């Protein structure tokens, strides 16, 4: 249904951010090179 | 209401309403929050003196009072004095705000003391307190009973002892593949997301006990675990288990497998210990590699489609006594042909071959390899009648079939290291003449691919002593040698010398070799190489420093480390010497191999800026991040690099376009033939310069290269593994731009794109539609195409085990595995 | 400007969890009228193409009432406020939204849409109070007082900026009709107010 | 002192003039008109 | 520029191509009319890269004494004074200028508003440069005054 | 089945919900952190892009 097994939304939802999380750890990088580049 | 009742019975010194009050205050904590805040050392004093049993509470007040006011470490230090009255906040609809922080906090701690020691377990570092939480937490998620969020929040604790329970007590075999996918999901996050590789380590290894416990398990799993780490002695132990089972299939199909994905040195090692174990010659020769070069070479005997109009086309519009007009054409042919021996560009070309001399001759010789390339047993016969002691009239085709046989058998030269030596230690004693040089050149080029990671401290001696004749071309050709060889090892005695040596050396050829042939060296060595690196780049000189940007590329490539991204950012914008930004760009696409996604955000910065040797960087980066797989944002950055009217601006984006789009189509990108179009418009042109002309012909060749047989597998998806052989193909191309000869080594990235079945007892837009058609074995396959690939339920072939589900050797088990069906013939048993 | 019984009608053509029945009691006391509770008006869930549609809900491959739950409450609200009336009919409205939001916890998402459900009901309990001196008024401002300060703490986990910043507003509101400025300078020292 | 204060009041405005400038730009890059 | 004879000969059998053999260089022609004359019936022409050490860079780069005598000297205080009355009213002009352009600034077409109402070099873009030239030059200023007065008693 | 709203039948899917802000706080403070910097990032591009 749509609450019928909320556990196994919570658990997809957790696992994937968790590998777009290192990815967002290279946009903080981005951010500090452009902030010397100007 | 107010605090202010609240307030009086601190102040009443009576010891009954003062345990009393502590009561009152916790009720409406949630609404006199900041109220009580203020006169709050009067319960810190209540906490103190032990004349109270609410000591537990009068420090539960102050852990809400914390969150409130917004300091969250605090609230859980009063969270552990309170002791207990935190289990009932997890499964309230109201409070669960101050436990969460505590499982944060658990995180903050593990980091600084993992990389310490394994154990802190045993440490004093981690209360016990902190642990019971964090650890019930994990084990409610268990509870629930989906294992993917124990599994998850455990890898950043660092926690190993329930990662270890976890698995265990997963394997309860209602299905033996519903335990091994558990452990898929696991061996995944732990690569791409922990770069910390003290941790890696242990959860890979551990990985490999649960498989093998299980009887059927998936032995492509198993096999992952070998690569990562580079051990030996588990890939032992792989066989060791197929041993036992006496299995031809398994045994044979996750050998192939293996070659292709494990280290070459990893491989040499490998082999000494299975004689010893016990096992068939059969194996043994597949670890070689020699059959399976052969079982490519069939492959693209038969399916490559080349243009040989578009070739006569090309011909006309570049000349031949032209010399720069001559290579373009040269190497182009050569990468289109790349694969199996075809001799129609020697026919084709044959007056025209003849009309050149200087280096656009020793090209075309050695453009005869690119085409040869593989086609081990004929790898002597073909180069032949160009090899030194058969053909005298130059001195370049003498030097150049060397180069020739060394693309031949690159990675497959065990054999050839020492014919090619022969030739490196008669020239050495020589001071050398221009005669020589060019003979000697490409037998230091080619020893470098025959020798290439076998570790031969021989042949790190005999072109050592070429590099000290200083000889013109020798000396940097020496220098690119060495590093191929002896890549990876990170030798301090090759690393020390070759630093040195850029300053001895007077000619710019050399100095250029030696920096970027420390890069080869310290291949995989990610910081254990800082140390080289920071001193490259201290260097003052640009050549030194231009080579320092590979090494970067190459220490940490395919991680995305943002120490080593950051480094190349900044020296690459605040230079002034052009080849040193220019190398930096490149470099980024060889970090970032893996993450190929992040690439075009990021490097669009870069392209923006007008300086001619940015863009140039710029746009072999994308080239080389989206080489296997294409993206449209990858396509765009270089759209406008066609249209600037700096000529090696266009050269560079004219390639990389190429090495995108390398075999896609038309219904499969809309934007193929807009880009192919452009490339054949300049080629008609002779009113366009010849710095264009160069860059459009190479890269027309790389758009139909290998016959379109071939893409680029910067990194395999077999076991889910970084693809070595091809990271030295791109970087040696890039080099391009300063020695045309070195183009020729992007034939190394060239990966075939196939499925071969083979019979195990002798061992002969948004596409999916839900209408087949049906696909011969061993026709190009993309690896797109390969998951929509679904075996027919029922056949003839059936693979052995669980399809792996992209392009390489699935061996078959025939179902009646004695009859005289059709065969296709192999170039092995082509000769016997 | 357009019928009062135009709110029954939405309420009860969607599927409620009982909003329907606490829509219906205000207005029997008022003349009831049970007109287009018939099918056409009970039996549709209303038009969409899958995202709550009529034949995908009522079959429980979906039931997304969601945020169409949030929007009943916040026309019952404003009619009531719009109507003009106080004493009971405030009261009724804030006994059934406020425990329905709580036994669940909110999406980032439908929470700010309840800063706003929190505003009118405190707006009518405030004005009940200054209509006139009542000896049940008066007991019942310590019920309100209560859940404003434990709505801010849910708006603090969250850290959704325009949830804290609304319920700021109402807990200040309350503090400067009481006289209690003492307790509110306490909690002016602690704000760190979103401009977000 | 009152030269400092109008200063930094001035810098200030030139910060919030930078936050919200830029953020819609980004946006319009984001969404197809093309 | 630079010039290296070639065989006549050489040149008929074309032997122009040979001399950019192996390496991509930074092929570049500065010069043409007599030069390309020239190259085609007699030379080569070479690129020119610039040696220099380490040692001779900073001898090259220091070219003052001052280096340590610029930010406590300074210039006359009525000279100062002079400079913020003219940057004012330059400012002040442009200012008037700008606000005439500003009065519309708002129909379609940028390009018909910039002839329209001048924005002939953009008053707005006119004003930046000067106001941030002596905006830099005050900070400089005060900062010298101050260094020497508390510094040196 | 069980509605969407608030969670039907306690215990069971309440449980679940009961042990749900330890999973989706962690990646909320993740999410608050990156929108305000992905806008950030893109914002002090279009100024060196202008630059």
């Amino acid at each position: 249904n749509n609450n019928s097994a909320l556990s196994n939304v919570n658990s997809d939802i957790y696992f994937k951010l968790k590998k777009l999380e290192k990815e967002y750890e290279l946009l903080t990088l981005q951010e500090d090179y452009i902030k010397d580049e100007q | 209401t107010t605090a202010a009742p609240l307030l009086a019975l601190l102040r009443e010194n009576q010891d009954s309403v003062k345990t009393y009050a502590l009561e009152s205050i916790n009720n409406v904590v949630d609404q006199l929050w900041s109220e009580i805040s203020n006169e709050l050392p009067d319960i810190e004093a209540l906490y103190d003196d032990d004349t109270f049993s609410d000591r537990e509470m009068a420090a539960l007040i102050a852990s809400k009072v914390y969150y409130n006011l917004g300091e969250y470490e605090s609230a859980v230090k009063y969270a552990l004095a309170a002791k207990d009255r935190f289990d009932i906040d997890e499964k309230s609809q109201f409070v669960e705000t101050i436990v969460s922080k505590s499982i944060e906090m658990y995180v903050q701690e593990a980091s600084k003391q993992y990389t310490k020691d394994e154990q802190f377990y045993t440490k004093d570092i981690i209360d016990p307190k902190l642990t019971s939480i964090f650890e019930r937490m994990i084990e409610k998620c268990l509870k629930a009973s989906e294992l993917k969020l124990a599994l998850g929040i455990a890898l950043e604790g660092y926690r190993l002892d329930i990662i270890e329970s976890a698995l265990k007590s997963k394997l309860d075999q209602d299905s033996t593949s519903e335990n091994v996918k558990i452990i898929n999901y696991l061996l995944t996050l732990a690569i791409t997301t922990v770069t910390n590789s003290k941790f890696r380590s242990s959860i890979l290894r551990k990985s490999f006990d649960f498989l093998m416990n299980m009887p059927n398990c998936d032995y492509l799993t198993l096999n992952k675990v070998v690569v990562n780490l580079n051990d030996a002695g588990l890939a032992l132990q792989l066989f060791k288990k197929l041993k036992e089972e006496n299995d031809e299939g398994l045994s044979a199909q996750i050998a192939f497998d293996l070659v292709s994905s494990a280290s070459q040195q990893l491989l040499e090692i490998l082999v000494t210990e299975l004689t010893a174990q016990g096992y068939d010659p059969a194996l043994l020769n597949i670890l070689s590699g020699l059959p399976t070069c052969d079982y490519y070479n069939t492959f693209l005997l038969n399916n490559k489609n080349i243009d040989i109009g578009l070739l006569n086309k090309s011909k006309s519009s570049l000349d031949g006594k032209f010399s720069l007009f001559h290579t373009a054409v040269s190497v182009a042919n050569g990468f289109m042909h790349a694969g199996t021996t075809d001799n129609s560009f020697i026919k084709a070309n044959l007056p025209w071959l003849g009309k050149a001399q200087n280096w656009a001759k020793f090209t075309a010789t050695a453009s005869l390899g690119v085409i040869h390339k593989g086609n081990l047993l004929e790898g002597k016969k073909v180069m032949a009648p160009y090899l030194p002691g058969s053909r005298a009239s130059s001195r370049f085709i003498k030097g150049g079939s060397l180069y020739g046989l060394g693309l031949i058998y690159a990675g497959f030269g065990r054999d050839t290291t020492d014919y090619l030596k022969n030739i490196i230690v008669e020239n050495s004693g020589t001071s050398g003449d221009e005669d020589v040089d060019v003979l000697l050149h490409g037998a230091s080029l080619g020893i470098g691919l025959a020798a290439m990671g076998s570790a031969n401290i021989e042949v790190y001696e005999a072109l050592k002593e070429v590099l000290y004749n200083d000889s013109a071309t020798s000396g940097e050709a020496a220098a690119l040698g060495m590093g191929l060889c002896m890549l990876g090892t990170g030798k301090p005695e090759a690393i020390h010398d070759m630093f040195t040596y850029s300053q001895e050396t007077q000619h710019g050829n050399i100095t250029r070799g030696l920096a970027v042939g420390l890069a080869l060296i310290n291949y995989g060595r990610q910081e254990l190489a800082d140390d080289l690196i920071t001193k490259m780049l201290a260097s003052d000189e640009s050549l030194l420093r231009y080579g320092g940007a590979f090494t970067i590329a190459l220490a940490y490539a395919g991680t995305g480390n943002n120490s080593a991204v950051k480094r190349l950012l900044h020296v690459a914008v605040s230079d002034s010497n052009d080849d040193v930004r220019r190398a930096a760009v490149i470099a980024l696409g060889f970090v970032l191999l893996r993450d190929y996604t992040t690439v075009p955000r990021i490097v669009q910065l870069l392209s923006k800026s007008h300086n001619a040797h940015v863009r140039c960087g710029t746009a072999f980066a994308l080239g080389i991040a989206c080489a296997g797989k294409g993206l449209q944002s990858a396509i765009d950055v270089l759209d406008p690099l066609t249209k600037d009217p700096v000529d090696f601006v266009r050269q560079a984006a004219m390639i990389a376009l190429s090495m995108i789009l390398i075999q896609q189509t038309e219904k499969l990108n809309p934007q193929v033939a807009d880009i192919n179009k452009n490339f054949l418009s300049v080629i008609t042109n002779k009113h366009q310069e010849g710095l264009a002309k160069f860059g459009a012909c190479v890269a027309q060749g790389i758009m139909n290269a290998g016959g379109r047989n071939v893409t680029i597998q910067l990194e395999n998806a077999d076991t889910g593994t970084l693809d070595t052989k091809s990271v030295v193909g791109l970087v040696m191309f890039s080099q391009f731009w300063y020695w045309f000869p070195l183009a020729h080594f992007l034939s190394l990235s060239f990966t075939p794109t196939t499925v071969i079945g083979i019979r195990g007892s002798d061992q002969a837009k948004n596409k999916y539609s839900s209408k087949p058609y049906k696909v011969d074995n061993m026709t190009r396959i993309l690896p797109q195409q390969s998951r929509y690939i679904s075996f027919i339920k029922d056949d003839r072939f059936v693979p052995v085990r669980k399809f792996k589900g992209n392009n390489g050797v699935v061996v078959l088990r025939d179902r009646e595995p004695k009859e005289p069906v059709a065969l296709i013939e192999t170039v092995r048993q082509m000769k016997d | 400007e357009l019928l009062n019984a135009e709110t029954l009608c939405f309420t009860v053509n969607v599927l409620y969890p009982d909003s329907s029945s606490f829509k219906k009691n205000l207005l029997k006391f008022i003349t009831s009228n049970h007109k287009s509770s018939v099918p056409g008006s009970a039996e549709l869930r209303n038009s969409y193409p899958a995202s709550f549609y009529s034949v995908n809900t009522e079959k429980k491959t979906i039931e997304v009432t969601a945020e169409i739950n949030c929007f009943m409450h916040l026309l019952v609200q404003l009619f009531l406020w719009d109507s003009k009336e106080l004493e009971q009919l405030v009261e009724f409205n804030r006994k059934v939204v406020i425990p329905n939001l709580l036994c669940y916890y909110n999406l980032r998402s439908l929470n700010l849409i309840n800063a706003k459900l929190w505003f009118y009901i405190y707006l009518s309990h405030e004005t009940l109070a200054r209509s006139s001196e009542e000896i049940n008024s008066d007991n019942q401002n310590i019920i309100l007082r209560s859940t404003m300060m434990k709505f801010l703490k849910i708006a603090s986990l969250k850290h959704d900026n325009e949830t804290k910043a609304m319920l700021i507003n109402l807990i200040l509101r309350d503090f400067l009709n009481n006289g209690e400025v003492d307790s509110a300078s306490d909690f002016i020292s602690k704000l760190e107010y979103p401009h977000t | 002192q009152v030269f400092d204060e109008r200063i930094k009041f001035a810098n200030q405005l030139h910060d919030e003039y930078l936050v919200s400038m830029r953020y819609p730009e980004d946006k319009k890059t984001q969404q197809n008109e093309k | 520029d630079a010039f290296r004879l070639i065989d006549t000969g050489a040149l008929i059998n074309n032997l122009e191509p040979r001399q950019t053999t192996s390496n991509t260089g930074l092929l570049n022609k500065a010069n043409i009319q007599a030069l390309i004359h020239g190259l085609n019936r007699h030379y080569y022409s070479l690129n020119i890269d610039y040696h220099k050490t380490a040692k001779e860079t900073k001898m090259l780069m220091n070219l003052h004494k001052e280096q340590w005598q610029s930010g406590l000297k300074m210039y006359d205080y009525e000279e100062k004074e002079e400079s913020n009355l003219a940057a004012t009213k330059s400012m002040v002009k442009i200012a008037e200028q700008y606000s005439k352009r500003i009065e519309e600034e708002k129909e379609l077409t940028e390009e018909e508003l910039k002839t329209r109402y001048v924005g002939r070099q953009d008053p707005k873009k006119h004003l930046s440069e000067t106001a941030d030239e002596t905006l830099e030059n005050n900070i400089v200023s005060v900062l010298t005054a101050g260094v020497n007065s508390v510094a040196i008693k | 089945m069980t509605a969407a709203v608030t969670s039907s039948n306690i215990v069971l899917e309440t449980h679940e919900s009961g042990i749900k802000p330890y999973f989706e706080q962690k990646i909320q403070e993740t999410e608050l952190k990156i929108r305000s910097k992905t806008e950030n990032v893109r914002r002090l591009e279009a100024q060196r892009n202008a630059l």
